[PDB]
């Protein structure tokens, strides 16, 4: 725990298709 | 004070509650008015009011001293009746009533919430305009 | 170039503005209260509400009257600015505790 | 009218008397108290029938 898992990761699933 | 319709003040005789949780509906008779009833119904979770509490009841039009057609508040800084007052209802006096010789009893609406003002000599005052503050203080 | 997401009803809406309704496609429950309360949170803004109009139609209808001050498509402008700006609050608060922890 | 002391006129008045206002010496008091009780405007009868 205690990660900031978004800020490592670049989202794509987030975004409207 | 030129706009105060009728102001006096009364020794509430009977609060009342019935089958509510906010609004209760209190009696008074003018202290040094021996003709002035008074049956209101108030609040009391915004204003509490116990039997026998003198309070000072005050009918005005305009508080004050573009075709919007919404209703506006006042803005904070601004100077106007109910400065002094703990409580303050705006609505309608819709009936004048004759109850004897020179006795008559006037009906505000305020929003639901009556007044029921008993008296003798209120008539180049109270009208039946729209125009009818209501202000009670402690 | 989205021209299809939020529409003006004019049928709703007044002389000079002040007073309209907006029609938002795509859109519910969720976004319709917070936009409300934040244009609320306004002082020129003297009514605000939404309505989903029919469960069937994934529709959402805001309203904003204002008084003279600004217009109705202002008011909407800036709701939707501070929205985003509490939402950027609530994350910058959020990661920093979950960096804490 | 008659109880607040000024003339009940429910019947047309015949006498020399009748084309000034029947009520110039009422003190606009009871004149008032009776507009404030009493109101009724020939719109409202006409609107009415």
């Amino acid at each position: 725990v205690s990660r900031d898992t978004w800020n490592t990761k670049n989202m794509r699933s987030l975004e409207p298709p | 004070m030129s706009n105060t319709l009728f102001d006096d003040i009364f020794q509430v005789s009977e609060v009342d509650p019935g089958r509510y949780n906010k609004v209760c509906r209190i009696e008074a008779a003018s202290t040094t008015q021996d003709q002035c009833k008074l049956t209101l119904d108030i609040n009391v979770e915004l204003f509490p009011v116990a039997a026998q509490d003198s309070l000072t009841v005050t009918i005005a039009s305009s508080l004050n001293l573009s075709a919007t057609r919404s209703w506006r508040p006042p803005q904070a800084g601004d100077r106007s009746l109910a400065d002094d007052y703990d409580y303050v209802m705006y609505g309608t006096a819709y009936k004048f009533e004759e109850v004897s010789k020179d006795l008559i009893a006037v009906y505000y609406s305020f929003g639901g919430l009556l007044m029921r003002l008993e008296g003798n000599y209120r008539n180049l005052n109270n009208l039946k305009q729209e125009n009818a503050y209501l202000l009670i203080r402690r | 170039p989205d021209r299809e997401k939020i529409k003006l009803l004019t049928q709703a809406t007044s002389e000079d503005g002040t007073s309209a309704s907006f029609q938002i496609v795509e859109e519910d429950h969720t976004l319709g209260n917070a936009l409300r309360y934040v244009i609320m949170k306004n002082p020129d803004v003297e009514f605000c509400g939404y309505s989903i109009p029919h469960p069937s139609e994934n529709l959402l209808n805001i309203r904003i009257q204002t008084y003279g001050e600004t217009t109705a498509v202002d008011a909407l402008q800036k709701g939707l600015k501070d929205l985003m700006d509490l939402c950027d609050v609530v994350e910058s608060k959020f990661t920093e505790k979950i960096k804490s922890m | 009218r008659k109880s607040r002391g000024m003339l009940g006129l429910l019947e047309p008045p015949a006498k020399e008397l009748q084309g000034i206002d029947p009520d110039e010496t009422v003190p606009d008091n009871v004149k008032t108290s009776v507009s404030q009780l009493y109101r009724i405007s020939e719109k409202s009868v006409r609107k009415f029938l």
